RNA sequence: CCGACUUACCAACCCGAUGCAAACUGCGAAUACCGGAGAAUGUUAUCACGGGAGACACACGGCGGGUGCUAACGUCCGUCGUGAAGAGGGAAACAACCCAGACCGCCAGCUAAGGUCCCAAAGUCAUGGUUAAGUGGGAAACGAUGUGGGAAGGCCCAGAC
RNA sequence: UCCUCCUAAAGAGUAACGGAGGAGCACGAAGGUUGGCUAAUCCUGGUCGGACAUCAGGAGGUUAGUGCAAUGGCAUAAGCC
RNA sequence: GCUCAACGGAUAAAAGGUACUCCGGGGAUAACAGGCUGAUACCGCCCAAGAGUUCAUAUCGACGGCGGUGUUUGGCACCU
RNA sequence: UGCCUGGCGGCCGUAGCGCGGUGGUCCCACCUGACCCCAUGCCGAACUCAGAAGUGAAACGCCGUAGCGCCGAUGGUAGUGUGGGGUCUCCCCAUGCGAGAGUAGGGAACUGCCAGGCAA
């Protein structure tokens, strides 16, 4: 699981997820899995969508992960009344906005990459799409 | 044969720009050289097909706006963040 | 640098002097030719300026790089400034240690009538 | 563990540009030296810029470091 | 100088404090209350502020 | 001991490329607020002093947020509206939602929201399309030669599917 | 109880058993003024000397320091003698 | 001269039990039940590595994803 | 009147660094020496004084070069005041405002008072 090594503060606000993303272009690889739907990806989902992505295009090829969680999400224990403070950080999510390239792949056939990103899209909550690296 | 048909805008800004982008017509502009930057309005469907070919961003184009031909080079383009379409193109008058 | 180090030493007394709105006597020293001039409170123009570089002063000196030459400057500035009517001025060392020629310039100006 | 905070000191710029003040009137109640003492404006031990003369406030941006200054044109 | 006419077309109940204050500044009391004011950019700015509830006629 | 070369590896700092931040800022709105001038408008709506108070359980909706599970007709604030202390028409019924502020009377008319086949006042109105599901009239990832519109392209009676 | 930042929605203020940390002093000098000076960290060289004592130069540039937590500020130095 | 630190400081000086209890109130505030919600609970679906001699989908189903119900444990205190 | 140089500013990166060329009649800096004024918590480095053979290396000034720093539109986008709408954890529509980044390009400053040198 992708987790930040010693951030400045342990717990942080909820925060709204309004707007549109910036990392929209396919930069390192040539094919991408652009996120269409707004949401939040835990470190479990990103890690799970990679194993079943780095299996379809074998030991060959290189996969880029354009996302990193860096946002702690609290979870109160069961049977605990409200109040008494902020809960305990359990997992780390990554606020995904529409147009955020989630993954990039290079070193494989386009039709193979078309099918690899079909296996990873079924492991993520947000609706995705298949985009191609454009000439400028 | 990269010859795009264009027009001259009369309205601009957030409200007037999205108003015609909802009609298969995305704006653009031709700047550079010594002339004043021309508010070029052009169709989307034709241009969306031309940019498929990689020669579009290398070969010197030709924009016939109101009869006047202008030979340019597509400088900067703004694609829709998640949809396969365009929003605006910067044409350097070369 | 030797020159820039002198400018920061002057800044303390320059900035304090314009808020007060005083007519400062800016004295510039050099291994030869000790300079001097009176500048208006606006910080832009000078009103009275006299130094050894003028032929009117250098031709009555042995060498334009010492005390008796510096004493010749202070008298000249304080006598032509008392012509324009500038009486009460301030003395700006311009970062120079008030001890030799910068001291001699004031001593010649204090006795003339230049109030400071 | 938390649950502690201070009493708001009511800082900020009291009199703004173009506002006629009196002698001694506080122009800016600040912490450090965001704004500096320009012309006809003093500076207290609290770094509080007060007006040393009647007139109007005039914020400026002088200096080789673009630091803010506050002057007063006698009006 | 020439004048202009302003007529209130909607109520002023569920409106912000600066919307009820504008109708006070124009003279409009109830809906349909016709009023006549001078045509100046001072008034033109007031009509442009509550344009959703006023129907001006030049 | 000095100390050279090499490595199925990990990698400091710089450099190019890429994202994130309530407790980051080489930038930076819209509003809001303070001051000046000007016209119109408002039964002075303004401030000060004095007599009398009540009130210091608030609620819901919008927007901006903390907390919670971006759960709660949840909890706590900013700001506005409404209720509280406001009836009336609509939302089937429904303080807090939309419209609108009841001095009284009238078997008068025009309109707001919302509606116009019958219950139940008003279009079984007009032109052009869509839908086969009673959809409209509860809901997701995902699945499918359902079906309509638009642009582009491959192959094609030198015979394609 | 008091102080600093966030929450706090670009004036001020603004809540919760919301998120982060401190104080209940110290100093006759660490105060006043006058004069002067300006760092941290690396790189190179050098007796004991070593990752790190003192010394010389360069690079760098205020990433230093500021009696003490944090924020604002500071070379015109409020930092150092 | 006061950790009058419960720090606008009730006295200079003060801890507990009550199932023997009692009075005045509160659904301003809990236990049981209802309501709102659905984290947890139960049920179903999606992708699918892999298991099943061979073979993903006879039968199961990793790593993750999306809903339903309103039986569990709870949250909220709207009703008494 | 112009090129030069020094002083005090205005404005303060279009104004600052990098690289190269270049100036010494004046001026400036370096420089020579130190009984004395004064001086270093050691030392004429600095500060100071008395002078001035030599130099333009260093320092500073000036001219070119854009290798960087920096400045920077038009257009679009993000956001947003007010009024409406929706598949209302987020958007859209009408009207007004309109960034930041990036791009064309600009760019190695501009200018005033005084005092000298100089060709006149
Ligand atoms: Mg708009
Ligand atoms: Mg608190
Ligand atoms: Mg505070
Ligand atoms: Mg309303
Ligand atoms: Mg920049
Ligand atoms: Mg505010
Ligand atoms: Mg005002
Ligand atoms: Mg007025
Ligand atoms: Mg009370
Ligand atoms: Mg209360
Ligand atoms: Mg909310
Ligand atoms: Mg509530
Ligand atoms: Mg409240
Ligand atoms: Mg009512
Ligand atoms: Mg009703
Ligand atoms: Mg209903
Ligand atoms: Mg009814
Ligand atoms: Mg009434
Ligand atoms: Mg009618
Ligand atoms: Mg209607
Ligand atoms: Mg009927
Ligand atoms: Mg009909
Ligand atoms: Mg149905
Ligand atoms: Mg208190
Ligand atoms: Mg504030
Ligand atoms: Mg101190
Ligand atoms: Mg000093
Ligand atoms: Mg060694
Ligand atoms: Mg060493
Ligand atoms: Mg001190
Ligand atoms: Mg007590
Ligand atoms: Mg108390
Ligand atoms: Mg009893
Ligand atoms: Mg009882
Ligand atoms: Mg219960
Ligand atoms: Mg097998
Ligand atoms: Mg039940
Ligand atoms: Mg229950
Ligand atoms: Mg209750
Ligand atoms: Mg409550
Ligand atoms: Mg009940
Ligand atoms: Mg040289
Ligand atoms: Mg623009
Ligand atoms: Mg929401
Ligand atoms: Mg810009």
């Amino acid at each position: 699981m992708l987790q930040p090594k010693r951030t400045k503060f342990r717990k942080m606000h909820k925060g709204r997820n309004r707007g549109l993303a910036q990392g929209t272009d396919v930069s390192f690889g040539s094919f991408g899995l652009k996120a269409v739907g707004r949401g939040r990806l835990t470190a479990r989902q990103i890690e799970a969508a990679r194993r079943a992505m780095t299996r379809a295009v074998k030991r060959q090829g290189k996969i880029w992960i354009r996302v990193f969680p860096d946002k702690p999400i609290t979870e109160k224990p069961l049977a605990v009344r409200m109040g008494k403070g902020k809960g305990n950080v359990e997992y780390w999510v990554a606020l995904i906005q529409p147009g955020k390239v989630l993954y990039e792949m290079d070193g494989v056939p386009e039709e193979l990459a078309r099918e690899a990103f079909k296996l990873a899209a079924a492991k993520l909550p947000i609706k995705t799409t298949f985009v191609t690296k454009t000439v400028m | 044969m990269f010859t795009i048909n264009a027009e001259v805008r009369k309205e601009q800004g957030k409200g007037a720009s999205r108003r015609l982008r909802a009609a298969n017509k995305f704006p653009a502009i031709i700047y550079g050289g010594k002339e004043a930057p021309l508010a070029i309005e052009l169709d989307h469907d034709k241009v969306m097909n031309m940019q498929a070919k990689a020669e579009f961003y290398s070969e010197v184009l030709t924009i016939v706006v109101d009869g006047k031909e202008i030979k340019v080079k597509a400088q900067d383009v703004q694609r829709h963040p998640y949809k396969p379409k365009l929003q605006h193109i910067d044409f350097v008058r070369a | 640098d030797k020159k820039s180090a002198r400018i920061r030493r002057a800044t303390r007394a320059r900035r304090k002097l314009q808020e007060l709105g005083a007519t400062r006597l800016v004295v510039h020293r050099t291994p030869r030719h000790i300079y001097a001039q009176v500048i208006a409170p606006n910080g832009s123009e000078v009103l009275v300026a006299a130094s050894t570089v003028e032929k009117a002063i250098a031709e009555q000196l042995k060498y334009t790089g010492n005390k008796d030459a510096a004493a010749a400057v202070g008298k000249a500035v304080a006598e032509r400034a008392l012509e324009k009517g500038i009486k009460d001025v301030s003395f700006d060392r311009s970062g120079f240690q008030y001890h030799g020629r910068v001291q001699a310039l004031a001593d010649a100006a204090r006795e003339a009538g230049l109030q400071f | 563990r938390n649950g502690r905070d201070s009493e708001a000191k009511r800082l900020g710029v009291k009199r703004f540009g173009g506002e006629s003040v009196l002698a001694g009137s506080i122009i800016v109640r600040q912490r450090g030296t965001k704004f500096h003492a320009g012309a006809n404006v003093g500076c207290g031990r609290d770094h509080t810029l007060f007006a040393k003369a009647d007139g109007k406030v005039k914020f400026e941006v002088k200096g080789p470091k673009n630091r803010k200054f506050i002057s007063i044109e006698a009006e | 100088a020439k004048t202009i006419k302003i007529t209130q077309t909607r109520s002023a109940i569920g409106r912000l404090p600066k919307h009820k204050a504008t109708l006070l500044g124009l003279g409009l009391r109830r809906i349909g209350h016709t009023v006549e004011r001078e045509d100046t950019p001072a008034i033109r700015g007031m009509i442009n502020a509550v344009s959703f509830m006023v129907k001006v006629e030049e």
